[PDB]
C-alpha cells in the first residue's frame, strides 16, 4: 500500500503514523528514481514535528507541536510563491538521480564546472565569460551570490593544486554581498581576486588588509577614510589629503608593483562600456 | 502627488489636463460631482470620489493585514482564500452547491444542527469538485469558512461533528475579522460588499490587482490617458490605517512594473509627503529597482531619523532647510556621499525660506534664496479669536 502526507494537521488515517515514521526512519522501504520539487519540505518538516502518542495505543497530530516548528514551514511556503524569486531558481524538478548516495554532489560539480570553467586537461569552449546579472532583485542578493562562491571554495580544496587552471575573478558591487576563508589560501590554487566598490567601510576588514595593491579615486566622506588609513601601514599622511579633491578620471595608486605614490591621469577606454539608463526629456519630447 | 492634508487643488489653478480625487464616499448623492473635456483649463469646481476593493489587496497582501500567529490558523486562512470562487451569497446565508442541485448551509457558530455530513462536502471542496461562482462574495464571508476549517473533527460512529476544542484554536482570527468589518472609519475606506465580476481560467487576482494600479498610476505605453497630473487626497483616513494602506498601494506598484518591463513602461515623477510614517525586505521594492523602470521619487520629511539608512542613500541631490535636532544632523552626516563637512554648519541657524543645496546638478555647494509661489497652497492658521467674540 501507499501512504499520503499532509501538510496541515487534519485527522485521516492518523492512528498508524509512528509506525510508518520510524520505518522510514531506518531505511526500510523503497526508493524513487526522480527529484521531488522543493516544495514537498514544508509537509515532512510538520509531520515530523506533529507525530504524537495517543493514549488507547495509536498515534496522534497534536496541535500542540505545531507551534513549535510553524515559522519554518511558514519561510519555505513564502519563498516559492514570489515571482522574482522563481525566476531565478529552477525549483520544479524531474531530474534524474542514482543510487549510493553521491546524488548531492554530481549537480553540484556540473554547475560549478559551467560557471566556473572545467579543470586541468580537458578542452574548455570559452575563454572569458560574462554573467550579466540585472534580473536579480537587491533582497536575493546576499543569498545567492554569497553560495556560489562558496561551493566554488568546496570544490577547490578538495580538488587540488594539481589539477587547476590559474584565473582571475572581478566583482563588483562587493559591499552587497561580501560583508573571508576563499582570499585566505586563493594565492595556491591560482585564485586573483579585483573588487570594486564604493562604501569600503562596508566590508571585512580581513579583506581589504589582505591586499597587495591599492587604487582609489576621490573620496569624500570621514568614514570612508578611515577604513584605508587602517588597511595601509603608518608612515604616510601627506598622501591622504589630495583624495578629498581628486577630479574626474584621476587616482592615487600605491603598492608593491609601484616604487612610490604616484598620481596618474587615466587612459580612456575604446570602446567602453553601457553609456546610461534612460533619459526623461527625450520620451517627453517625442509630441 | 501623494496629499495628506489636502492643500495642493489650488496650486494648479490654470494648467490644462488635471485630475483631483478624494478618497471616501460622498455625504450625500446629491453633492455636485462633474467631469471635465479635454484641453480645458483646471478651476476649483470640480472633483472625484473612489474607495479601494477588497480583492486589489491580494493572497499575499491580505495574509499581512490578518496576521496568522500561533497553532492551526495559517493553514485554515490559506485553505479560506483558496475557496472564495465556490462560495455563494443570496440573502443572508452563505451556501455550497454541487452540479445537480443540492445545497448546504454554513454556520458562524457551533450550531449542531445536520452535523453528520460534512467531512464530505469538505473533502469534496478541497479537491475542486463542486461548482463554482461568478460573483465576488463579501469580506465578512472568511469567518465562517475559517471556523468549519477549524471545527472539524471525528466523530466515533462513522460520521461528522463539530468540536468544541477545534474551535478555541482559531477564535482570535475570527474575532479581529469580524471587529474589522464593523469598524466607521475602515469601511468608509474599504469596499466590503463585492458584488463585481470574476472570471473564469484561474486568474482573477491580476486583473483585480491591475486595474487598480491602471487606475491610480496610469496606463502603459502606447494606450491613452486621460490626465497629465493626478492629486489624490487623503484628509478622510485615520491615522491608525494609514501605513498598513499605503504600504499596500505602493507594494501593488511594483510588481505590475515588473511585469510590465523596460518595453512599456513610460517615466513617471512620484511625490510623496511626510514619508516617515509609511515608507518604514519586501517593503523597499520601489526604493531599489525604481530606475530600471523609470520611476523617480522625492521625499519629504521632517524627521529624517525614523527613515532608513539604505533608502536616504539612494538620493544624488539634496535640499535642506532648518533642523535643530543632533539625531538628524547625525543622519544627514552619516547617510550623505556628496559634500563638505564645512556646510553643515549653517544649517542650525539658516532664516525661513534659505536653503542649501548641492548634489550632481550643482558644480559646487550654493545657499539659495527661494522664490515664492504664485498662487501658493491652500495651507492657513485655524483662527480662535474670531468666533470667540
Amino acid at each position: 500500500e501507499t501512504f499520503l502526507l499532509y501538510d496541515d494537521c487534519r485527522d485521516t488515517n492518523q492512528s498508524k503514523l509512528a509506525e510508518w515514521l520510524d520505518l522510514l526512519r531506518r531505511r526500510r522501504l523503497k526508493r524513487t528514481n526522480v527529484w521531488p520539487p522543493f516544495k514537498s519540505l514544508a509537509t515532512l518538516v510538520a509531520e515530523f514535528g506533529c507525530v504524537a502518542a495517543d493514549r488507547s495505543n495509536g498515534s496522534k497530530r497534536d496541535a500542540f507541536g505545531f507551534s513549535n516548528v510553524l515559522p519554518l514551514v511558514k519561510i519555505i511556503q513564502q519563498l516559492a510563491e514570489d515571482i522574482r524569486f522563481k525566476s531565478i531558481v529552477n525549483l520544479n524538478g524531474g531530474g534524474e538521480l542514482a543510487d549510493g548516495g553521491t546524488h548531492w554532489d554530481k549537480a553540484m560539480s556540473d554547475e560549478v564546472d559551467y560557471f566556473f570553467g572545467k579543470e586541468k586537461g580537458q578542452e574548455n569552449d570559452w575563454n572569458v565569460h560574462i554573467v550579466n546579472m540585472k534580473n536579480l532583485a537587491q533582497d536575493h542578493a546576499p543569498m545567492l551570490l554569497s553560495a556560489l562562491l562558496e561551493m566554488f571554495a568546496e570544490i577547490l580544496f578538495r580538488r587540488g593544486q594539481e589539477r587547476s587552471y590559474p584565473t582571475v575573478l572581478l566583482l563588483e558591487e562587493a559591499h552587497h554581498y561580501l560583508r573571508e576563508r576563499l582570499a585566505k589560501e586563493g594565492r595556491k590554487f591560482k585564485c586573483s581576486l579585483i573588487v570594486s566598490t564604493q562604501r569600503p567601510s562596508e566590508l571585512s576588514p580581513t579583506v581589504l588588509a589582505m591586499c597587495s595593491n591599492w587604487f582609489s579615486l576621490r573620496l569624500t566622506n570621514e568614514r570612508d577614510l578611515q577604513a584605508l588609513r587602517y588597511a595601509m601601514e603608518s608612515g604616510n599622511e601627506q598622501i591622504l589629503k589630495q583624495i578629498s579633491g581628486l577630479p574626474r578620471g584621476d587616482a592615487v595608486a600605491f603598492g608593491s608593483a609601484f616604487n612610490l605614490p604616484v598620481r596618474i591621469s587615466i587612459n580612456q577606454a575604446r570602446p567602453g562600456p553601457k553609456s546610461s539608463d534612460a533619459v526623461f526629456s527625450e520620451e517627453w519630447a517625442n509630441c | 502627488i501623494f496629499d495628506i492634508n489636502g492643500e495642493y487643488a489650488q496650486a494648479f489653478t490654470g494648467i490644462p489636463n488635471v485630475k483631483h480625487t478624494i478618497l471616501g464616499e460622498s455625504p450625500n448623492v446629491d453633492s455636485l460631482e462633474k467631469k471635465q473635456q479635454k484641453g480645458e483649463l483646471y478651476s476649483e469646481e470640480y472633483y472625484c470620489y473612489k474607495k479601494i476593493p477588497y480583492q486589489a489587496l491580494g493572497f499575499a497582501g491580505l495574509i499581512k493585514l490578518l496576521r496568522p500567529s500561533d497553532k492551526t490558523q495559517l493553514p485554515a486562512l490559506r485553505n479560506a482564500l483558496s475557496a472564495i470562487n465556490r462560495t455563494h451569497f443570496k440573502s443572508r446565508n452563505i451556501y455550497l452547491e454541487k452540479d445537480d442541485g443540492e445545497t448546504f448551509l454554513l454556520y458562524d457558530d457551533c450550531r449542531d444542527t445536520n452535523q453528520s455530513k460534512l467531512a464530505e462536502w469538505l473533502d469534496l471542496l478541497r479537491r475542486r469538485r463542486l461548482k463554482r461562482t461568478n460573483v465576488w462574495p463579501p469580506f465578512k464571508s472568511l469567518a465562517t469558512l475559517v471556523a468549519e476549517f477549524g471545527c472539524v473533527a471525528a466523530d466515533r460512529s462513522n460520521g461528522s461533528k463539530r468540536d468544541a476544542f477545534g474551535f478555541s484554536n482559531v477564535l482570535p482570527l475570527v474575532k479581529i475579522i469580524q471587529q474589522l468589518a464593523e469598524d466607521i472609519r475602515f469601511k468608509s475606506i474599504v469596499n466590503l460588499n463585492g458584488g463585481g465580476e470574476l472570471a473564469d481560467g484561474g486568474t482573477h487576482w491580476d486583473k483585480a490587482m491591475s486595474d487598480e494600479v491602471d487606475y491610480f498610476f496610469g496606463k502603459e505605453k502606447g494606450q491613452e490617458n486621460d490626465w497629465n497630473v493626478h492629486i489624490v487626497n487623503m484628509k478622510n483616513l485615520a491615522q491608525d490605517h494609514a501605513p498598513m494602506l499605503l504600504s499596500a498601494l505602493l507594494e501593488m506598484f511594483a510588481e505590475i512594473l515588473f511585469r510590465r518591463g523596460q518595453e512599456r513602461s513610460y517615466p513617471t515623477v512620484l511625490l510623496l509627503e511626510e514619508a516617515h510614517h509609511y515608507l518604514r525586505k519586501a517593503y523597499e521594492r520601489l526604493a531599489k529597482e525604481g530606475r530600471k523602470f523609470k520611476c523617480s521619487l522625492i521625499v519629504s520629511t521632517q524627521r529624517p531619523s525614523e527613515l532608513s539608512p539604505t533608502v536616504l542613500a539612494m538620493c544624488s541631490n539634496w535640499f535642506s532647510l532648518r533642523l535643530t535636532n543632533e539625531r538628524d544632523l547625525q543622519a544627514l552626516r552619516y547617510a550623505m556621499e556628496s559634500g563638505n563637512e564645512q556646510i553643515l554648519k549653517q544649517i542650525s541657524g539658516l532664516p525661513r525660506g534659505d536653503a542649501v543645496a548641492f548634489g550632481s546638478a550643482f558644480n559646487l555647494p550654493v545657499r539659495i534664496s527661494i522664490n515664492q509661489a504664485r498662487p501658493g497652497p491652500k495651507s492657513s492658521d485655524a483662527v480662535f479669536s474670531e468666533e470667540w467674540a
